[PDB]
């Protein structure tokens, strides 16, 4: 659900080249929770 | 069906042909046609 | 087992339980009408008029970019571009209706142009059993809606016999893949060939 959200978020502004502030800050506080959900399933699998 | 008859009333007992090798006194499907 | 790109499908609906498939004439009488297949014990049906195949399954509106500008796995939510096997044409909808009843019931046909304005028809499930991104398969529930028009393929309940319309009426469909991508030299059901050993021919009522 996250990747099919942010993939269409990217496909929404692929037409404009230079991207401005608040859209990429909305990108930033989404990739900041992506920062932790990306390893929250890795400390389920690095166990022996 | 032996010559051709109409497909308006062509039924199962009239037109049903089949293919066999030589039959004695007796996913997708299996690959048997060459 | 599961659906992928480039399967010869046939769209079923069920209305006595009547089994109905959507047919295609081609080269004249462009608005396409149906043919029954529940009564196969008294009529041989025609399936070459309704071999339908899709080859492109892009995203929800992935041609956002291309309207201004191997075989992939399709999902629930993704778009369909259809193709016939007889006409080699694309399935679309025309905006001039043949209903003459002012109920906003448009009728579909096939278009020689390759413009993806009203030839793209995205996919949606019926119930909450499957959700967005789920696994498409045989024998499922289907709801199909367009992009630039977005009306649903339904059956006629107003007058005459039954035919397919595009209005605000949601009728469930069935995908039904029939022929997959099989190898060369190996015949499947619905391929023309000849029986040489002599040719199996008809003379010039010529029966």
């Amino acid at each position: 659900r996250l990747q099919e959200s942010i993939s269409d978020f990217y496909w929404y502004y692929s037409g404009k080249d230079v991207i401005e502030e608040q859209g990429k800050r909305n990108f930033s506080k989404a990739m900041s929770v992506a920062k932790q959900v990306f390893n929250s399933l890795t400390e389920y699998i690095q166990g022996p | 069906a032996l010559v051709v008859v109409d497909a308006c009333k062509a039924h199962t007992k009239a037109t049903s042909f089949c293919f066999r090798v030589s039959k004695e006194k007796l996913g997708m499907g299996p690959p048997e046609i060459k | 087992q599961f659906l992928r790109t480039d399967d010869e499908v046939v769209l079923q609906c069920s209305a006595e339980q009547l089994k109905l498939c959507l047919a295609a004439e081609g080269f004249g009488n462009r608005l396409c009408f149906l043919e029954p297949t529940s009564n196969a014990q008294n009529v041989p049906p025609d399936l070459a008029i309704c071999c339908f195949t899709l080859e492109q399954s892009l995203s929800v509106r992935a041609l956002q970019e291309m309207l201004a500008n191997g075989h992939r796995t399709l999902l629930y939510g993704h778009a369909i571009l259809l193709r016939h096997a007889h006409s080699r044409m694309y399935l679309s909808c025309l905006t001039t209706s043949r209903s003459m009843t002012d109920k906003l019931a448009f009728d579909v046909g096939l278009q020689e142009d390759a413009t993806g304005e009203a030839c793209w028809w995205t996919m949606h499930p019926a119930s909450k059993q499957r959700s967005e991104g789920e696994k498409v398969r045989v024998g499922d529930d289907l709801i199909l809606v367009s992009v630039s028009s977005e009306r649903y393929l339904h059956l006629s309940t107003a007058s005459g016999e039954l035919q397919v319309d595009a209005s605000f009426m949601q009728t469930l469909w069935n995908m039904n893949p029939i022929c997959s991508c099989c190898e060369e030299g190996y015949v499947t059901g619905g391929h023309v060939l000849r029986l040489f050993h002599e040719c199996l021919t008809i003379s010039a009522q010529r029966r």
